[PDB]
């Protein structure tokens, strides 16, 4: 038994006609209906679990450290750079 | 058990220098890192004046004498909150020096701030962050000015929240309410270099200590 | 062991005197375009531009020759009760040091 | 409950005094290692003041007894053709050595500043250092 | 913070000229807190509804507390005189059994 026959089943045994499908019955898995972003960041000792945590935006600031030390490296140590074409930056 | 605990907490702190802090650093390091180099005469903040040694041509020069006994000081306070598991967070906005810092901590185990300090982050932790955040033990500035030569925001917070804060502050900054100021050079690259260096083997070797000071007490126990 | 004192006496910065005018050796550290970050031995370092004469011979380590003018640019403006700096120093690049 | 006061007192007087009224049940961690180790000036509030009048700071001008001899050489020959090299802590400039030189004269007992500037210029040309008098 | 006890100094109902009223509605409220053991701190809450400034203010003085220094727990230490931009203060230590002789707000 999977997503798809689940989803399949609960509109047999719950026919709603609503028009918006947000409103309808729903039996999902809790990672998709609840939020994400709600994981506890810090441990029993209450000593943040990753370094930027103070920052507000650690992720944010975590994938900044990372590209910002790849580029100094590249720039220490020293051809066409499209290497992929109709492609387009993550909105 | 109750005498372990009480061994483990309480005998570092009947030793002048538990971490023998004193060998990291010495007034010839010092000076190498142009650590005595200080802004000109026309930038110095008048709190500043016992720190410096002179005026060589306009350029205020910082006593390496009184840097070596503050900074023993700093750096064997640093060594004790770091020994009894104390969050500590490195916080400074020079861009130049970002990257740096944020690899240090990340070296040491502890924290950095090096980004836009958003009001309220300490006097209004628990709406930014949570309920039961708990805020950091101690904070190092090791530049102690934001990018529009204003003290930053996190020295007046960090002493409404009654948080120590070791702070390196140089011929303009006002170290008035840095717990332990370190006067020095702040601007010059390898300044910040050894500093940075000199915080993370101090808080390794604590962090080293307690594991070897728990593990011989523990070891008694049974034995 | 020797004393501040005495370190200062015998500095190669304080050996300089003043620093207008001067000829030192510098290093770049940092090169952002056609912008050249060199250190010269001060507190700050200096930013030149690139010469159009052998401009690929100037990259990161390669040792220089400045004409210094100033170690820190700062000056008071009216209304002001402190200097403004721009935690920059001023030289004139003069050309790549000879390795000999 | 606390002390948001970081006008008056200071964070441990502060943390002592909240302890005294009975509004701080446990001691903060930093606290002991405070009280063993202090710094040496209690990290106190003070606004910073202007001096008017005739107040005046107290920074001694560094001057010392080699800059009578190397003013003297730079407006004679300048600065030397060889550029300083300030990342070697051990750097012997060519006003340096002027200076050397022109100690070791005046040990000997010369007392005419006239005598000491030409006959260190003569010594060093013995060397083989290149001065050039440039007025220019 | 039951040992704490909070008290008013001063209420105003101030109106300002606000698009919503055309004259808006505003409560201060000055308030002060202590334990009457050497602890105690003053706030100031700003609300439009009387209770909700008194929350403020009650919350916000918890934050500054001040430690006074009592002489043997029941005067000051000696003799105080201040000025406060145009208003003088004049205290006076007394032996026990004086009471306390002194402005209402300064008695509370
Ligand atoms: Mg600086």
């Amino acid at each position: 038994f999977a997503e798809e026959d689940i989803d399949r089943a609960i509109a047999y045994l719950f026919p709603s006609g609503l028009f918006e499908k947000r409103a309808r019955p729903m039996m999902k898995h809790p990672e998709h209906i609840f939020p994400k972003q709600r994981a506890t960041q810090w441990g029993e000792d209450g000593r943040p679990f990753h370094f930027l945590f103070y920052t507000g935006k650690q992720s944010y600031y975590s994938l900044m450290h990372d590209v910002y030390g790849k580029v100094m490296q590249l720039e220490k140590h020293r051809a066409e750079s499209r290497d992929l074409i109709g492609s387009r930056w993550l909105i | 058990g109750d005498d372990f605990q009480s061994r483990i907490l309480d005998t570092p702190l009947q030793h002048s220098d538990f971490f023998n802090v004193k060998e990291l650093f010495s007034v010839k390091s010092l000076f190498e890192a142009r650590v005595h180099l200080g802004h000109k005469a026309g930038c110095r903040h008048r709190f500043m004046e016992p720190y410096i040694f002179g005026n060589r041509l306009g350029q205020d020069i910082i006593d390496l004498d009184q840097t070596a006994l503050n900074l023993q000081l700093a750096l064997n306070f640093t060594a004790h909150v770091a020994y009894r598991k104390g969050i500590i967070l490195f916080v400074s906005r020079n861009r130049q020096f970002s990257h740096l810092i944020e690899t240090t901590a990340q070296a040491c185990g502890e924290y950095a701030h090096t980004r836009y300090f958003k009001g309220g982050l300490l006097t209004n932790a628990q709406l930014l962050f949570g309920p039961s955040v708990r805020l950091p033990d101690l904070i190092i500035f090791l530049h102690t000015l934001n990018n529009v030569f204003e003290p930053h925001v996190a020295v007046r917070d960090a002493a409404k929240m009654n948080i120590p804060t070791v702070g390196i502050v140089d011929t303009n900054c006002n170290p008035c309410l840095i717990t332990y100021p370190i006067p020095g050079n702040d601007d010059s690259p390898q300044a910040i270099q050894l500093f940075c260096k000199l915080f993370r083997t101090t808080i390794n070797r604590a962090k080293e200590k307690r594991r070897q000071m728990e593990a011989l007490h523990r070891l008694q126990s049974p034995k | 062991v020797e004393s501040f004192a005495s370190m200062l006496r015998h500095s190669p910065l304080t050996q300089l005197g003043p620093a207008k005018d001067k000829l030192v050796i510098g290093r770049i550290f940092h090169i952002v375009e056609d912008d050249l970050y060199i250190d010269f031995g001060g507190k700050f370092h200096c930013v030149c531009k690139r010469p159009d004469v052998d401009g690929e011979k100037y990259q990161r380590g390669t040792r220089v020759r400045l004409r210094l003018l100033d170690l820190e640019l700062t000056s008071r403006f009216l209304g002001g009760t402190t200097d403004t700096t721009i935690l920059e120093a001023d030289a004139v690049l003069l050309g790549l040091q000879e390795i000999r | 409950a606390g002390s948001r006061l970081e006008t008056v007192g200071s964070v441990f007087s502060r943390t002592r005094d909240l302890m005294r009224a009975g509004v701080l049940k446990e001691k903060p961690l930093w606290y002991d290692i405070y009280k063993a180790f202090p710094p040496l000036r209690e990290p106190v509030f003070r606004r910073p003041r202007l001096r008017y009048g005739k107040a005046k700071a107290d920074i001694q001008d560094i001057f010392y007894q080699e800059d009578q001899i190397r003013a003297k050489f730079f407006a004679t020959y300048g600065s030397g053709q060889k550029a300083f090299d300030l990342f070697n802590p051990n750097f012997k400039s060519t006003c340096q050595r002027f200076v050397e030189k022109y100690t070791e004269l005046q040990n000997l007992g010369e007392t005419d500043e006239e005598k000491l500037f030409v006959e260190t210029g003569k010594a060093l040309l013995a060397e083989g250092i290149i001065l050039r008098r440039v007025r220019e | 913070y039951e040992d704490f006890d909070t008290r008013i100094l001063e209420v105003r109902n101030v109106f300002n000229m606000t698009a919503k009223e055309g004259r808006k509605k505003s409560v201060r409220v000055l308030v002060a807190v202590g334990n009457g053991n050497g602890a105690a701190g003053f706030a100031i809450g700003k609300a439009a509804d009387r209770g909700d400034a008194f929350r403020k203010a009650k919350n916000r003085a918890i934050h500054y507390l001040h430690y006074i220094e009592r002489y043997e727990g029941h005067t000051i230490f000696h003799d105080i005189s201040l000025r406060f931009k145009r208003t003088q203060i004049r205290m006076k230590k007394q032996p026990r059994g004086y009471g306390l002789r002194c402005h209402r707000a300064i008695i509370t």
